[PDB]
């Protein structure tokens, strides 16, 4: 299962 | 027997028209289990191993929603990076992300990772402690300051040490019949006469799983590297791996040479002779 | 950055003339990801070729596996044709049952 929280660079 | 779960993401900008080409792949050890391709018709996270098809609609909806947010993050990152590097809108660029966790023989947390590349070069990576960042350049240093201020490392550490490990343990159980099985290499030796005085001995390892393996040549019980050729481990296409190692020998001296095979599937290393 | 692809052409199963098998073309160590891969039968492009999902190694370089069903024979010559930005002309690697 993938990460639920993505952050932009 | 150690295990890992890793996800690989690639986004390639398409100058001239539309959103980037986004490809996401998920692995448990050397087995791909999921995929998302933006160019595909479904627009769903898709199954790539039988044992993940056991997951219900809630799993697939959840993975699809998350993977689409990963695609949008990368689309925004490509725009941001273009600005940080002062590049034109004319060229196509690439962002790559890889993250995941390793468990040891006890299936407990061993290592976590979260790294990023721009145009095939390191950009930013979470350090081994999962607390700090390695920013390769000044553009990456700006991302590092932003992520420290927003406590990104702490939220990542929670997934990497926690959630990631729980999914891996679940996948290892559900896919036990293949994931927990080791396929020992099927070995043999071939002989090729180059001339009347020179021969090539080739040592083959076929149908093995995991991909990790060591093939070495010895001459009279001593390691030989001179006059040897070793191909990169390659996929057979049925989920197993292949590799070979060759040695050039004087014709008639083939018996001094032995090939040595090390693999997780072999209790004791194997020795082959012509 | 621009990394040229490494290429291997080989069968999925031990090659036996007259027996059904799979011809593979493994492309690795390349950057950027855009690449043209064709499998050839007697210098002619094979129509129904599938490939694995784009993935990459620790050093960020890409890898892909292209494959199709085939029946090796004595007469038939098999090969893989690769084109990539790093290459001036398409690179042809012939299938050798021994290599």
């Amino acid at each position: 299962g993938i990460l639920g929280l993505v952050f932009t660079l | 027997g150690s295990h890992s779960m890793r996800y690989f993401f690639t986004s390639v900008s398409r100058p001239g028209r539309g959103e980037p080409r986004f490809i996401a792949v998920g692995y448990v050890d050397d087995t791909q289990f999921v995929r998302f391709d933006s160019d595909a018709a479904s627009q769903r996270m898709e199954p790539r191993a039988p044992w993940i098809e056991q997951e219900g609609p809630e799993y697939w909806d959840g993975e699809t929603r998350k993977v689409k947010a990963h695609s949008q993050t990368h689309r925004v990152d490509l725009g941001t990076l273009r600005g940080y590097y002062n590049q034109s809108e004319a060229g196509s660029h690439t962002v790559q992300r890889m993250y995941g966790c390793d468990v040891g023989s006890d299936w407990r947390f061993l290592r976590g990772y979260h790294q990023y590349a721009y145009d095939g070069k390191d950009y930013i990576a979470l350090k081994e402690d999962l607390r700090s960042w390695t920013a390769a350049d000044m553009a990456a240093q700006t991302t590092k300051h932003k992520w420290e201020a927003a406590h990104v490392a702490e939220q990542l550490r929670a997934y990497l040490e926690g959630t990631c490990v729980e999914w891996l343990r679940r996948y290892l159980e559900n896919g036990k019949e293949t994931l927990q099985r080791t396929d020992a290499p099927k070995t043999h030796m071939t002989h090729h006469a180059v001339s009347d005085h020179e021969a090539t001995l080739r040592c083959w390892a076929l149908s093995f799983y995991p991909a990790e393996i060591t093939l070495t040549w010895q001459r009279d019980g001593e390691d030989q590297t001179q006059d040897t050729e070793l191909v990169e481990t390659r996929p057979a296409g049925d989920g197993t791996f292949q590799k070979w190692v060759a040695v050039v020998v004087p014709s008639g001296q083939e018996q001094r040479y032995t090939c040595h095979v090390q693999h997780e599937g072999l209790p004791k290393p194997l020795t082959l002779r012509w | 950055i621009q990394r040229t692809p490494k290429i291997q052409v080989y069968s999925r199963h031990p090659a036996e003339n007259g027996k059904s098998n799979f011809l593979n073309c493994y492309v690795s160590g390349f950057h950027p990801s855009d690449i043209e891969v064709d499998l050839l039968k007697n210098g002619e492009r094979i129509e129904k070729v599938e490939h694995s999902d784009l993935s990459f190694s620790k050093d960020w370089s890409f890898y892909l596996l292209y494959y199709t069903e085939f029946t090796p024979t004595e007469k038939d010559e098999y090969a893989c044709r690769v084109n990539h930005v790093t290459l001036s002309q398409p690179k042809i690697v012939k299938w050798d049952r021994d290599m």
